[PDB]
Parts: C-alpha cells; sequence; structure tokens
RNA sequence: UCUGGUUGAUCCUGCCAGUUCAUAUGCUUGUCUCAAAGAUUAAGCCAUGCAUGUCUAAGUAUAAGCAAUUUAUACAGUGAAACUGCGAAUGGCUCAUUAAAUCAGUUAUCGUUUAUUUGAUAGUUCCUUUACUACAUGGUAUAACUGUGGUAAUUCUAGAGCUAAUACAUGCUAAUCUCGACCCUUUGGAAGAGAUGUAUUUAUUAGAAAUGUCUUCGGACUCUUUGAUGAUUCAUAAUAACUUUUCGAAUCGCAUGGCCUUGUGCUGGCGAUGGUUCAUUCAAAUUUCUGCCCUAUCAACUUUCGAUGGUAGGAUAGUGGCCUACCAUGGUUUCAACGGGUAACGGGGAAUAAGGGUUCGAUUCCGGAGAGGGAGCCUGAGAAACGGCUACCACAUCCAAGGAAGGCAGCAGGCGCGCAAAUUACCCAAUCCUAAUUCAGGGAGGUAGUGACAAUAAAUAACGAUACAGGGCCCA
C-alpha cells in the first residue's frame, strides 16, 4: 500500500496562417 | 525619503517577472493590495509579458477599462493590481480561467483551469483571533478576513474559499503526510509531503519535505502551503508537478 | 521583410483601439495642429501668473493708462 | 538611467610582440590565410587560449565529476559543430592539441577559396566583402564568418550576384551600352 | 526646539558624537502642560497621524473612583497636597499623574448614605482613616490620568497601605 | 623581472646599460552596431527658458461663454473662471558632513504611527414641553463674478454688492433576541417574565462508575460552555461613572422595474463618493549581534552645564536621561578607551595576482545625507520640505529710494583666466509615475545632434595577357 482536479484541456489555436501571392 | 516611494527601477524589480533590462528605465510598481510587492504579479505583466494579449501599457489600460478582467471574481481596472499566489484571473471574452501558481523554475506559470476549479481558491490561515463582540475570524495569506470559522481551523491550515460568497467550504490541517507547496526560498515551486516539523521556540520553525522522487529538503515554515492530502491535491497542478 | 499586423473585427473597433498616430498614417484621423512644447509651457506659466478671468485686470490697466 | 549593456574585448596583445619567431609565424599565418593585420591573429589566439585554459581546468578535475562531464561535453560539442575538432577526437585531450590554423581553417574566406569559388584567399575576401557569397539563403559579407559543418555544403554565389544569375554589374552593362552606341 | 533624539548625547564610553543630520519632525517634543486648578481650559493638539491630544491647561473637576466600593463620582479638586517627583508642583498646585490631591467628599458620602442607609452594618464598616477624612469633609486621592495627554484629571481615593504611606509622607 | 659586461676559466656578493594602468597632451579620423560624458578637496557664483499639476455619467455653472432644442419653465449638451478633493514628501542631482556613525548581513516591536489598496464591520423599539423640519436645517458665508480704488514696481491687493457644495456648522425619522404557562401535538399559536450602540478617560472584574433507565431501537432523560502565544495586565467580554468629545450617509450618476384599496400611494435595480473599528498592503520610527583606513612622540576619559543607573512625572506615535525633580557613584579603557588625521558617503562591485594579498569604488542598482551657511516652523497620512514659509550671516537683482523680490549639488546654457570642448534641439510614441482621471501633465524618461570615453565588425582593390633583361637572394 502506497498512499500515492484535472487541468483544462488545451485547445488547437482558432486561427492559422494565410498566404497570398500577387503580381 | 520623506514618504512612501512610487517608482521602481527595472533592475530593482523582482527577478521572477522576467523583464527586459533594456526595455525601459522603470518597471510596474505593484500597488497596495492583497499580496506583497515582491510576491505579486501586477496585471500589466501578466497581460503583456505572459499572455501577450496587449502590446504595451496603453493596450492593457484599454483592456482593463472595458471590464474584461476579473480577479477572484471581481472586476479590477488597475494596471498594477497585485495579483499573487492562488489568485484566479478570469477573461470571459476569451473563455480563460487562470490560477497563479509558481513552476519549478520559481516563476508564476500560465496555468489554465476549468470554470468549476475557478469557482474556488485556497488560503493559508495566517491568523485566527476574536474580533469585536466576540466574533472569531481567520485572516488568510491574501488578506481576506472570514468570520465565524470552524473552531478546528488553526494557523498554518488551509481553507477552501468559495469566491462567489467568500466563505469557507472545507479545510486541511497542517500535519505530517500532507501535501505541501513551497512558496519561497530556493525551493520555491516544489511540491512534496511533510515528514517532520522541527520546532524552535523563539525562532523559526523548520519543515522537512519529501518529494515523489524521495528527495528530501528543509524549508522555513513560512514558505510552506498545504494544498491537500498526498496523491489528492485540492487544486490542479502545473506541468512538472513541482518535481526538481 | 518581417513585420507585425492587426486585423480588427470592425472599422469602428479599429478607430476605437488603434493609436492616434497610426490612424493619422492611414488617414482615419486628422493630425491635430498644436504649438510646440516650449510655446505651450510658456503660455501655461504666463496664465499661471494671472488669478481669475483677468478682465478686471485689463480694465484696471486701461483706466490707469 | 537605463541598465548597462555589457561589452568585452575580443583580443589581447601578446606578451612579447617582438620575438622574431613570433613575427615570422604571424607573417606565415597572414600570408597563408590572407589576414589584414595582426589583430585578427591576436583575436584567434585569445579565443584559443580561453578554450585551452578551460580544457586544462576540466582535465584537472576527476573523471565522472559532474562539472567536468557537463562543461567538457558542451565544449566538445561546440568544437565539433564548428568543425575545428574531428568527430573521432571527442576528448578534452585532443582539445588541448588544437592550434590557430584549425580555427583559421573554418573562416568563410578560406572555405570560399577551397571550394573553388575563388582563385585566391584575397580573391575570396574581395568576393565576400562585395556581396557575392551566400551561405544558404543568406548573403554573408563577413570574411571572419566561421563556417559550420552543415553550412559548408551550402556556400554558393548569391542569387542577386552577377556571378549567381542576376544581371551584369554596372561596368558590364555600361560597356555594352557604349559598344551598342 | 525640543527634540527627543539620542544622538545629541554622549556615547556610553563618554565620546562626544558629531551631528549626523538635522533634526527630524518625527523625534520632536512639545512644551509641557502645567495644568492648574481653575475653570476648565483645554486646547487640542494635532499629533502624528490625524490623531489629537487634549491639553488640560486648567481643570477643577475629575472622575474619582472608590475602588473598595466599586464606584466612580465626579468631584471638584480642592488642591494638590503632595507630589513625589517635585515639591514645586505642590507649591504651584500643578496637576499631573501621581499627584496627591484633596477632593470633595460630598458625592461619595451621599452615595454611601443612600446605599447602606447609615451616616448591613458589617458591610457598611470602612477603614477608620477614610471615615475620619469623611468627617473632615475632604478625601485624599491620587490622580491616575495624564492631564496633558487626555485632558482628564481622573483618579482614585487612597486606601490601605498607600493611604498610610502617604499620611506618613505628609 | 630578464639580458650583456666587470676573469686566463667558473661560483658568490656588488656596480654599470637596456628592459599594463592614471593624468595631461600631439597627429590622423571613411563604413556598421553600441555606448559614456565628475573633479581647483571650488557642496564656488549664476543671466534666460523650462522641469507639477489634475475632471469622470457620477462634489459645486443663470459665465451677462459657445452650441443646441419638439424654441425650452428648477437643472440637464459642452464648458473658461473659481470653490472643493487629491498630488506636489515621488522623481532627478551631488558626495559637504559623517570613523560603531552611515552601511552589510542578521534580529525585535509582548515598544509605536501608517493616507492609499484589499477583506470584513455599525436596525440601539421606547423613554413627558408631540408646543414636533426629515417629502431633508442654517449663514452662525464666501470665492469666482459686478462695481469703486491704492502702489513705480511683484503669482500685492482694499472697501462695497451677489450666489453654491461631498466646503463650513447643526440635526431626526412600529425593531430584534432569550425563555416560555396554557392549548395543540406539528411547518405549531403565544398569555406573560425579561434583555438592548460605538468613540474617549479612569477604577474594578472574567480571561480556568448516567458503565444507569426507558424507548419505536433510532432517540430521549442530568452535566458541559471561551481562543492564542515560548511568554503578557494578550484577543475579547462585564460593571460604575467620565468627556468644550467623536461616529452611527441632510451626498452624486444611469435606469424606470413590482404591488395594489388609482394615490404625483407604497416599494425597487446597477454604480460613484464617503464613514467607525479590526485585519492586510505600501511605508515609517526605533532596535539586538558581529564587522571600518592612519595615529601610543594621543594613557587615561566621561561626570560642575547628564556622564552610568534607580523612583516618579513631563514630552512623544510610542520605548528610553529624551527632558525635569530627588537619589546613589557609577560607565569606557594596553583585548587601545578618549583625542587627532583622513584627497572617509557605505555596499553590490572594478583592476591586478598562480595562490595569499594590494589598490580603486563621486559615477547606471540599494541605503544614507544635503539643497549657499546656521536656526525654527505651517500644512499634511507622510517634510524639520527648501522649484513651502520666517529670522540671522555671506552674496546679489529692480526701484520713482518709500519699498519689492532671491537660491541651477534639476534639464539646457554661462562666470570662476587673458588660454577655451555636448544642444539655451524634438517629443510624451515606448518605460513607467501623478490627478477627479483610458484622454491632461512629466527636461522622470525617450529621439536625434556633438571632441576617436570604453567596446564590436570591417573597405582603401581582385583576376589576366604581352614585351624586354640577366642576374636575384641567403650565410659569413
Ligand atoms: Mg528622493
Ligand atoms: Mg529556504
Ligand atoms: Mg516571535
Ligand atoms: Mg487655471
Ligand atoms: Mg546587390
Ligand atoms: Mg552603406
Ligand atoms: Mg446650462
Ligand atoms: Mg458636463
Ligand atoms: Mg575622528
Ligand atoms: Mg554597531
Ligand atoms: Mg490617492
Ligand atoms: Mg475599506
Ligand atoms: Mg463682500
Ligand atoms: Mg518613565
Ligand atoms: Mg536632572
Ligand atoms: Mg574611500
Ligand atoms: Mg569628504
Ligand atoms: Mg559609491
Ligand atoms: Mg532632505
Ligand atoms: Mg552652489
Ligand atoms: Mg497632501
Ligand atoms: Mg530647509
Ligand atoms: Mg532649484
Ligand atoms: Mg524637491
Ligand atoms: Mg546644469
Ligand atoms: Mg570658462
Ligand atoms: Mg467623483
Ligand atoms: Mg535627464
Ligand atoms: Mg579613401
Amino acid at each position: 500500500f502506497d498512499p500515492s482536479p484535472r487541468a483544462a484541456k488545451k485547445r488547437r489555436p482558432a486561427a492559422k496562417g494565410k498566404n497570398l501571392s500577387f503580381k | 525619503a520623506r514618504g512612501p516611494k512610487k517608482h521602481l527601477k527595472r533592475l530593482a524589480a523582482p527577478h521572477h517577472w522576467l523583464l527586459d533590462k533594456l526595455s525601459g528605465c522603470y518597471a510596474p510598481r505593484p500597488s497596495a493590495g492583497p499580496h506583497k510587492l515582491r510576491e505579486s504579479l501586477p496585471l500589466i505583466v501578466f497581460l503583456r509579458n505572459r499572455l501577450k494579449y496587449a502590446l504595451n501599457g496603453r493596450e492593457v489600460k484599454a483592456i482593463l477599462m472595458q471590464r474584461h478582467v476579473k480577479v477572484d471574481g471581481k472586476v479590477r481596472t488597475d494596471t498594477t493590481y497585485p495579483a499573487g499566489f492562488m489568485d484566479v484571473i478570469t477573461l470571459d471574452a476569451t473563455n480563460e480561467n487562470f490560477r497563479l501558481v509558481y513552476d519549478v523554475k520559481g516563476r508564476f506559470a500560465v496555468h489554465r483551469i476549468t470554470d468549476e476549479e475557478a469557482s474556488y481558491k485556497l488560503g493559508k490561515v495566517k491568523k485566527v483571533q476574536l474580533g469585536k463582540k466576540g466574533v472569531p475570524y481567520v485572516v488568510t495569506h491574501d488578506g481576506r478576513t472570514i468570520r465565524y470559522p470552524d473552531p478546528n481551523i488553526k494557523v498554518n491550515d488551509t481553507v477552501k474559499i468559495d469566491l462567489a460568497s467568500g466563505k469557507i467550504t472545507d479545510f486541511i490541517k497542517f500535519d505530517a503526510g500532507k501535501l505541501v507547496y513551497v512558496t519561497g526560498g530556493r525551493n520555491l515551486g516544489r511540491i512534496g509531503t511533510i515528514v517532520h516539523k522541527e520546532r524552535h521556540d523563539g525562532g523559526f520553525d523548520l519543515v522537512h519535505i519529501k518529494d515523489s522522487l524521495d528527495n528530501t529538503f528543509v524549508t522555513r515554515l513560512n514558505n510552506v502551503f498545504v494544498i491537500g492530502e498526498q496523491g489528492k491535491p485540492y487544486i490542479s497542478l502545473p506541468k512538472g508537478k513541482g518535481i526538481k | 521583410s518581417v513585420g507585425f499586423g492587426l486585423v480588427y473585427n470592425s472599422v469602428a473597433e479599429a478607430k476605437k483601439f488603434e493609436p492616434t498616430y497610426r490612424l493619422v498614417r492611414y488617414g482615419l484621423a486628422e493630425k491635430v495642429e498644436k504649438a510646440s512644447r516650449q510655446q505651450r509651457k510658456q503660455k501655461k506659466n504666463r496664465d499661471k501668473k494671472i488669478f481669475g478671468t483677468g478682465k478686471r485686470l485689463a480694465k484696471k490697466v486701461a483706466r490707469r493708462n | 538611467p537605463r541598465a548597462p549593456r555589457t561589452y568585452s574585448k575580443t583580443y589581447s596583445t601578446p606578451k612579447r610582440p617582438y620575438e622574431s619567431s613570433r613575427l615570422d609565424a604571424e607573417l606565415k599565418l597572414a600570408g597563408e590565410f590572407g589576414l589584414k593585420n595582426k589583430k585578427e591573429i591576436y583575436r584567434i589566439s585569445f579565443q584559443l587560449s580561453k578554450i585551452r585554459r578551460a580544457a586544462r581546468d576540466l582535465l584537472t578535475r576527476d573523471e565522472k565529476d559532474p562539472k567536468r562531464l557537463f562543461e567538457g561535453n558542451a565544449l566538445i560539442r561546440r568544437l565539433v559543430r564548428v568543425g575545428v575538432l574531428s568527430e573521432d577526437k571527442k576528448k578534452l585531450d585532443y582539445v588541448l592539441a588544437l592550434k590557430v590554423e584549425d580555427f583559421l581553417e573554418r573562416r568563410l574566406q578560406t572555405q570560399v577559396y577551397k571550394l573553388g569559388l575563388a582563385k585566391s584567399v584575397h580573391h575570396a575576401r574581395v568576393l565576400i566583402t562585395q556581396r557575392h557569397i551566400a551561405v544558404g539563403k543568406q548573403i554573408v559579407n563577413i570574411p571572419s564568418f566561421m563556417v559550420r559543418l552543415d553550412s559548408e555544403k551550402h556556400i554558393d554565389f548569391a542569387p542577386t550576384s552577377p556571378f549567381g544569375g542576376a544581371r551584369p554589374g554596372r561596368v558590364a552593362r555600361r560597356n555594352a551600352a557604349r559598344k551598342a552606341e | 526646539g525640543i527634540s527627543r533624539d539620542s544622538r545629541h548625547k554622549r556615547s556610553a564610553t563618554g565620546a562626544k558624537r558629531a551631528q549626523f543630520r538635522k533634526k527630524r519632525k518625527f523625534e520632536l517634543g512639545r512644551q509641557p502642560a502645567n495644568t492648574k486648578i481653575g475653570a476648565k481650559r483645554i486646547h487640542s493638539v494635532r499629533t502624528r497621524g490625524g490623531n489629537k491630544k487634549y491639553r488640560a491647561l486648567r481643570i477643577e473637576t475629575g472622575n474619582f473612583s472608590w475602588a473598595s466600593e466599586g464606584i466612580s463620582k465626579k468631584t471638584r479638586i480642592a488642591g494638590v497636597v503632595y507630589h513625589p517627583s517635585n515639591n514645586e508642583l505642590v507649591r504651584t498646585n500643578t496637576l499631573t499623574k501621581a499627584a496627591i490631591v484633596q477632593i470633595d467628599a460630598t458625592p461619595f458620602r451621599q452615595w454611601f448614605e443612600a446605599h447602606y442607609g447609615q451616616t448591613r452594618a458589617a458591610s457598611a464598616k470602612i477603614e477608620s482613616s477614610v471615615e475620619s477624612q469623611f468627617s473632615a469633609g475632604r478625601l485624599y486621592a491620587c490622580i491616575s490620568s495624564r492631564p496633558g495627554q487626555s485632558g482628564r484629571c481622573d483618579g482614585y481615593i487612597l486606601e490601605g497601605e498607600e493611604l498610610a504611606f502617604y499620611l506618613r509622607r505628609l
């Protein structure tokens, strides 16, 4: 016999990078 | 000086804030409040240097004047308000609840908690005394006065405070085998179990703490904060579980 | 090249939260015309030497001369 | 006021600068590696002296000593990464055997000469300072730039250089315009 | 002008110390209040913090306690009869703490007559000396308050060994 | 520290010759990054400019202000001035004084004050003139403003007339809780016996064999009744009075919900500012132990006029010879007292060194002290303040000679010589601080300029072809 609350679950970031090209 | 000081040089600021030495000449001097100057994190540092939501002091003031930040359930609008250990910071717009707990490095960690865990906090009993009209009260480490405590509550015990009502829900006695968190000294941030409390009358008491890895260390009683029974903390712990 | 960028959820919010100088760069606000710091401070001191509206002082000097 | 910003000297004058052997050694080093002055040799000597003093101090300590293991392993890793120390000589004893030629060997000027991009060390210096050499995607205009093992295979002519595929320099197009006229 | 700083004094060895700094407001003193018997004259003093002290410049009444009987009555002060610190205060009739004064016996006598119905018998018995004083018309009392600090000239009636000691000293 | 001589050739002892830092200065000075700016022991003297002010919906606008409007009926948008509140006790600069002093580490307040922040905290029903304001009291009152004026002169102000408050000064409005007979046996009703804030001062007081019976098997029957500290006359409570005696909301914004017996009835939301005490925080004041350079050709010092201690008082925020009165004769000292010198602010630190040591530390952080030199004060939570006041000394400006006004060891910039050295620049955008306050202010701070302070990197060229000639270099 050995004598021995959960943290909030991490979230994937809402936003991501966006790429554009021109000219 | 002829009166209280109002400025704080960056080199004289607490090291655990991690302030750039060349960013400016001054640091946010914490205002008077629940926590001591050297043991507090002003809201500007938390919002700008840690969370990075604000890019400078003006944006922090803009955020605060919108009443977006709550500290232990009450809206705070002061940039240098001294948030400290075991304080719950709520940002409803971003759906964030944070508890201020040091990591093994000894610095306040960005620790996200659930709403249910954000509904309460822990307070180390700093004093127990009868007030006027013979009404007992307890003074905690955050300066809260709570009247009509349980008669079993004594100094160095930990009371679980419901933030909505500011009343004691449960408490933990200071005894051997209890889980403790180190809130000062070079062992700041470590977690362990009490093995023995060495008593020196007229001097400083010493407590021996054993971590899960069986490493033992000695600390002054002032720096020890009971957080639960072994294997059953009453709060969620940061990554590392106070090891090393 | 590398820089920083902000995209506000509305033009009104941008006007509300952006610094004045950046709005002036973008034309969303007009540059306020003011005197130099030295002129403003000297005017402040000269006003500080006067108590009240000062019109009674003007009429008194007019009568005296 | 604002906090101080730290600084240090990167070289030290030798004990007796006028030894004839020392002057001849400096002549040979500067000629072989195309160095501008004696200050560069003094800088490399200062760095190597610090390294070898640290290695000697660590060797003084007992084997399996935590300080010895940690700091010696870090030093060996750094020396191997920069290419001065070989992979098969990963011991402090070989750190004590290092020489200034080993550090001069890794300079971007020497590498540019040896890879064949330049016909001489001085031609390599002129190419580097004139913005014709790129280590990877970055234009490097510092001859003393110390090349790592991984970077060694990525030295080439810059995309913007006339020798790297851009348009001819001003002299070439000027002469072409005069000839066409 | 008055200061309480200990720097102006000689060291324990006897050395003469040099002036470390100029006098500070937080180590000041003020003029003494030589309270004297007469119509009540009291003036307030603004002290450190917002706190206030009351200076009794003159006072002729005070609240004196009969401790054996456990009562207190407001009584006129006749005069100062003995002071242990300085006899000049007795000569000038200056009221301070520990000054032995003579007070009117009337309220205490009236209370005693009302309470005990005598001018039960066992409880009504008191010390011979105090009864002799009552016959005289004046009671010896010791001032227990500090008139220059609180503005009050309260005290208690001497009894027992203290009364005998002060009767000997008188 | 080494090198070469002094012999026919060596050893030893001597002689000869050569072998970073600081100050002052000379010449040169293209590019990138970065960074500093003392010095006559003169803490000597300063022209001029600036460096501390501050307003939210929420203390006070009939500005004879502006602008509005469904063109206004107490006001209402915005708002100079002025009152009120807060700040100006922070910051910046300098190192004169200071040798158990400051300072460093380490202690105590059971020895005290503490604006502000944060958390708690205050129904006292009644008590004769009820002859009664609480659907709300006064000028016991003024500024700004109007108007009449004095002076050469200043952030000088007089006499008269007005008018507000979160200024000043007064003052009120059928409760709750213990038991509970009797009914009734619970969600009980209550005839009746009783009790009733704080603050100040003093005295007194408290604070330390039921192992049974029955029962429904549950439970009931009698009893308990402060806490903390190593430690207290502690916290706290009680009694009797006492007080030029306090406090216990006569304040403000936004909004117009709910009950009805339909009354401009009763009730009611979210905030601001206050207010008594306690705790907390930012602080302050004292305080325990150990540690300072040279001097003994300074050996005795302190004590008459407090030196060491005792009793009492005064004063203080409070301990205490801090001061007073009366008492004793003590206290320090060759383990260096006392006196003297210091080109003595102390420390973190810097340089050198193989180690022991030696020197420097005005100078980016902490603490102390000062604002030309002594002395004393007002206000305030906090100052013995100096970009506050008053006197004296030394300097020194204006003057109509009667007076009036001074403090750059703050930022720029001058004198101190006749010989010399950064800009009398821009800005609050960053850092943070102040205010009533997101917004205003900040020579604090930042930006740039300016003698190569101390440091980093690094150009002033690279690659070829042709022609001619026979010598070029090294040792000795
Ligand atoms: Mg200061
Ligand atoms: Mg420790
Ligand atoms: Mg203790
Ligand atoms: Mg004004
Ligand atoms: Mg190019
Ligand atoms: Mg260029
Ligand atoms: Mg109006
Ligand atoms: Mg308005
Ligand atoms: Mg001396
Ligand atoms: Mg000492
Ligand atoms: Mg304030
Ligand atoms: Mg409060
Ligand atoms: Mg008038
Ligand atoms: Mg005494
Ligand atoms: Mg005396
Ligand atoms: Mg010195
Ligand atoms: Mg000096
Ligand atoms: Mg210093
Ligand atoms: Mg001062
Ligand atoms: Mg001067
Ligand atoms: Mg004030
Ligand atoms: Mg002064
Ligand atoms: Mg000045
Ligand atoms: Mg000042
Ligand atoms: Mg200057
Ligand atoms: Mg000059
Ligand atoms: Mg307000
Ligand atoms: Mg400056
Ligand atoms: Mg050139």
